[PDB]
DNA sequence: ATATATATATATATATATATATATATATATATATATATATATATATATATATATATATATATATATATATATATATATATATAT
DNA sequence: ATATATATATATATATATATATATATATATATATATATATATATATATATATATATATATATATATATATATATATATATATAT
């Protein structure tokens, strides 16, 4: 299903958006366009989550908690990002992992080894 | 006034225009849109103000320049919802351990200082956040 | 209010929309949406929200994290519904037995334990569930 | 019939659901993506079914209980499809047979010798 | 998003604004053009503000401070388009720094070596 | 009067008509615009009005041409904003500062000259600018 | 954006003159006209008014002056124009000089070197 | 402006005088006919008013004194048709022309030679 | 004018005539009709007056008379058309010039031989 | 005028009967079909009364009396229409000439011999 | 006239009776299918009518008698309609025409033989 | 009768109760909002009174003791839903029959062992 | 009923309590407006009575005590609406508590031990 | 409420009292118009009393003193309004102050600090 | 009657992404409208002074034509209503 | 089978009005266009120079809704397909 069905889909949903009174050269232009965008932006954080599936039946640990690990991971995506800004990364990497794993009932939910190897994982997407 | 009030009837403009660019029925827009103008004003500006007034009033009185304000305003939402989710998920312990800990987290960012920790200690203590 | 009570319009949205775009007449759609987003309303509201709602306060009461709360869910009403259909279906004596031995066979899951076994006997005892 | 027919139709479905405000470029290629999936996805389930008719057959038991085989079955393979996700497969697989089994009166309402039979059955399709 | 969707939908935006009531050949023709102006027009500053963006990672200094970096880095070549009409750029630009500089507390925020850095790199734009 | 006053309802006439070409609800148009109207002609005669009175009695006290008066206009209401950023966001100090460093900018320009520094003096003393 | 946005827009503005009540025959046929009027007319002062900034940046004078070598050059070609009607232009124009230069502090305000400069600049416009 | 935009707006003053109660099929075929006819019947005047402007500068003599040879040009034209029915043009020209000078006040307030030679420009155009 | 603008407003008459209630198959389509009866029935009489002019002009007598002429013809024509039912019209035509002519200060107010001519050119006309 | 205006306007006039009230599915169609009756019916009349004026030219004889030539002719139609109902035309023949003839100062008016010539004339359209 | 005008007026009948309160959907419907009864019901006497007019003219009989021609045929095909509910409707022929027959004076006025043929043809209708 | 006449005349019935006074966008939509109220609070109830027609006829039970098989089996589900605020159901149904059955004469009026089936039947209603 | 019965005739209310004097442009858009906040100001204290409704099931205590269930969480409520006037929550909930619970008789009439329980759910109601 | 029930109404307030007697183009006109200036005028008190609310809780000082917070803060508003005609603000806010701050008993009621507090931020509000 | 699957919508619990709208804080850009100060240009309307032209209406003098209504004299026809 | 009205059309023959068109000859208004020459408004565009709103896009940084898609996990409807 999310093979294809996606980029198909969400053009129409876009197409929809943009509403019948405009005509088609940008009704279908600014949507095939719209979609390529949310194609590449969504990939990076789909990646992860795909990932992060893996890790979890790799460590043997509960499927549950991978609405945490999840969220561990696309939080910390989401600062990988912005350290592409703030730069000095090492010193980013570390604040954001200090409490994403030290509030550990509401930023992690999981145990702490495995929230830093997703942590580690999570890094390595850059 | 206008800067927070008239953002019902803007908002509300498109939320009407989005749907009757489907061909939808004008009753059942105005309906469903009425609802969202609704939700999004109500939420937005009672969590937001509560926030933001507090963030604006202590910045301004911690001699914060007007460039400054985003930093600890973009901060002060952020914390002031983590501070519901734990004050909601999280354990008394945890909600000030995090507090305290996200205040080191927020040292990722050049913002981070002394106003961020004033500002979570009055979010915890004071505003009933939305999130 | 507004997060379980205007799906009602939200949904007639669509089922309007869907039909309309078959150019169908509009009196024969408004019918039939109504119909539709009567029996979705209703139904989905009135089985869920029991079971939801007795979940969410048994759990909250159990110290279960948010992040906990989906699986104990998506098993209540998993449960829920094999509870009805074992009332509808089944002798009275196979209604207990299946009850336990499906919080036997949740273990499959992660999710399962305690939380689990206080939630179902309360369904079974509490919660008149459609299926 | 079940041979062609549902392809065909079920691209008609899809076309009908999008609506005739959707230009043919985006109604046509949603459909056709679309039914593909729907070929793709009903085919695991659909071999159980025509498994199952024949396993009965063999057996030389009911047709009526294919209602409660078949449903058996297809349970069961939901559960195998989830058990990619949760790992350690042995364990979930015998918990899902547990109940799948021993609440006879309203997850088997066939013999448990049947019943586990079509277990294994299923159990071989991954 | 900012490779494509901003032309995209700049465009609708405008149709928009011309109205439903203008005939096509008008509505999207001046559309296309107003845009084409907004890319050219609107490029000059995002250039800027990249750059400035590198800037300040290159120097290792304070994200918040973009704010006024930009600020600074675009009121100036605001002024440097005026000088195409002023001439006596030299002046003209020693006059805009004086005081971009200066009135730290409301034209900079920012250190004013890092101010002049970016009054700079702002020159070379022409 | 007309020419400070009427603008109210030609900005009104378009401000109406841009919504009415994009099929909006009259009422809703009718609101959004009055809001509108209102915001700009309030707020825009009432800053640009304080600091152009001032601005046009001083330079025609000063012999200052017709055609010269655009300079110091210009500046008067680039400077006046100034005048709020500084009051707003900065220490008296350096609302001060930027005042006397903002009035040798403005040498850039040919304009620039005793009519400036008397100006922005008034301003800072005088006018509540909006900004 | 005075390259094109000038000709697109000014259409626009004698269709909504026109009135929704005229056929599109005559709506955009009469407004396409007109715009080519204004496209021919305009430019000649357009011309003048571009060629005077550059005089002042060459001479290196005053940029809030333009507000008069503008309306003594757009003036003068008024006059240049009538002048295809006078005849005798050698003395209407310098009727026109007369005064354009004596009135200093109503006609010029500008140095009367510049202002004749200007009026040499605008006659060789014929 | 006078080379095109007559026609064009003149069809839209009939369109507007014909009403919004007739049919497209008799208000713009009927406009199209009567604007014909206006080009058609105002050019051979228009033409003298041209021809006249060029003479006043070829003589010249002076420009306000155009209301009187327009409309000593214009009266005589009027004339002029009015001869193809009363014929002996000889003799119906000098009697024009003999009020027409001769009442120098109201008539011409121009020099009778120069009054003389419009009516002679005009005689030539039949 | 009179080449095109008559059928063209003739048929505007009409419509207004016929009234706003009437459906437009049967407000234009009987418009239409009737101002083709007025086209053929007009131009005999149409006709007549134009030779007329041209006899006036030919012989070098009074316009003004032309209201006596034109009279004078119109009426014999419709003498003309009416003999097409009286027959033996030698003896009609011959009675209504008796007193067309004779009552020379009410019928003609022109020269007999002047008037006969006429009747002799209006007779041509069958 | 006779050769189409009649079936134009007569529509017209029956639309005016039916009244504003009526649906235009009615009140048209009404309208056409009672028309054609009108066509239909009125035509074989109009005919004698062509052929009438005709035989009198023929003849020689007086305009006037075509008052009765019509009314006696027309009186005679009718008559012959009656004897389809009638029967034994050839004495209910006899019997409207014995009259129609006979009272000569109020059923002809003419001469009993032309009188007689239009009733044979009758006689031929059945 | 009978040709058409009775199902076009007829329902205009309708129409006026149904009233103005009534909306179209209603009004037009329903007086459709009531002319459409009154074309089916109206027929089966009309043609009773017209063959009785033949036959009069057959035999070479009265017309004023038709009144009572009529009148007996009608009478007649009512009370055979009226035998689809008596069956034996030898003797209720018999019956009905054994008092139209005697009572001469008031339900024949007729021949005692014709009005037989008449009960002849009319009872062929069935 | 049932299966449609309620919702459409019990609309009507508020329409009447609301007022002539208040405007149709409250009056209409009122209105059906009621409706769809009493369609869902009237069918519970309506559902019983079905259940119990059916009741007796297996039972071979008299129809007149209805009233009571009705207002048994009515007053119970009233009793039904309290329960759903009074919880301890098991008691508060024991308690309800106890009366409901055991004053017979004003409770019942038909065997307890039918009114106690009817309890039981209301009970499966929830 | 509660679902939508309250805002639809609550309208009702209000047009009917502005007055058929005051124009619908009025009276319905403040009808609307006041409405929305009835909606938006009752919510809060319906939840509070549905919640402690659901906590006497849970608990399995009376439900006549409701009345002062709802009374002791309503009254309450309101203190925690002024509590936002008169900060210092903590000292207020106290002292709004100690006389609510200790009045037995007229403040609770319920043991203190639920009352405090529904003090504490209705104080995270903030 | 206060977000929008008082527009709502006080438009309603002034149609009362222009009365039933003037035109609605009159009423509701003149009643919008007025309510416009209601909204304006009131706004800089009601967000003065707003702001005060929030200093005290702020301070941690009394709500009853709420009555004088704001009768303070009020009454200098309508100073500061009178400043823009007095001039001298400087020497105008200190003698307001002196008063309102001196006459404790009467003018503050509230502890001078908290009082001078309010001058000030009433003060920021021009 | 029970259970799948593909899509479509809403929910439950948490978190992303793409777009759409509003905010918070400051500053651009493209267009749209109004202003400030002076001056053009294209069109739209009115004026000032005189004179045309195309159409639209009315008149002065006489006479047609096409239609619309009424009359004068007799007689039809189509429909509409009432009578015998 | 025939008539009396009224409204429409027609035939023979003519007229009085009213509205439209035309001929000869001319004018008074009104609306449109033009010539010479200039201006006051209003709406559009532009030049020099700057701003207040509103709508769109963007930068830094974050959020509240709404609509779409997705991940983990499950369900209630509705529409399509399938098995017995």
């Amino acid at each position: 299903r999310q093979d294809s069905k996606d980029r198909y889909q969400y053009k129409q949903y876009i197409y929809r958006s943009i509403g019948g009174i405009v005509p088609p050269e940008m009704a279908e232009t600014v949507t095939a366009n719209q979609t390529a965008q949310w194609e590449a932006g969504f990939t990076p954080y789909h990646k992860l989550r795909l990932a992060i599936k893996e890790i979890c039946k790799t460590d043997g640990i509960p499927n549950i908690k991978w609405g945490m690990y999840i969220a561990f991971g696309e939080k910390l995506l989401k600062s990988y990002l912005k350290m592409k800004a703030g730069s000095a990364s090492s010193d980013m990497i570390a604040e954001y992992i200090n409490n994403a794993i030290s509030a550990f009932s509401s930023r992690t939910g999981i145990s702490q080894e495995t929230a830093q190897k997703i942590a580690d994982f999570i890094t390595s997407n850059y | 006034r206008k800067l927070r009030q008239d953002s019902t009837d803007r908002y509300k403009t498109k939320l009407y225009l989005w749907r009757n660019l489907g061909g939808l029925i004008p009753e059942d827009m105005a309906i469903s849109v009425t609802e969202s103008i609704t939700a999004d004003w109500k939420q937005y500006n009672d969590m937001m103000s509560k926030v933001r007034n507090e963030t604006l009033d202590i910045l301004k009185t911690n001699k914060v320049a007007t460039e400054d304000y985003i930093g600890y305003i973009a901060f002060a939402e952020e914390l002031a919802h983590q501070v519901w989710k734990n004050k909601n998920s999280s354990p008394d312990p945890n909600t000030a351990n995090e507090a305290s800990k996200t205040d080191l987290e927020s040292k990722y960012s050049d913002v981070y200082g002394l106003d961020v920790t004033v500002l979570d200690a009055i979010y915890n203590a004071v505003i009933p956040i939305i999130m």
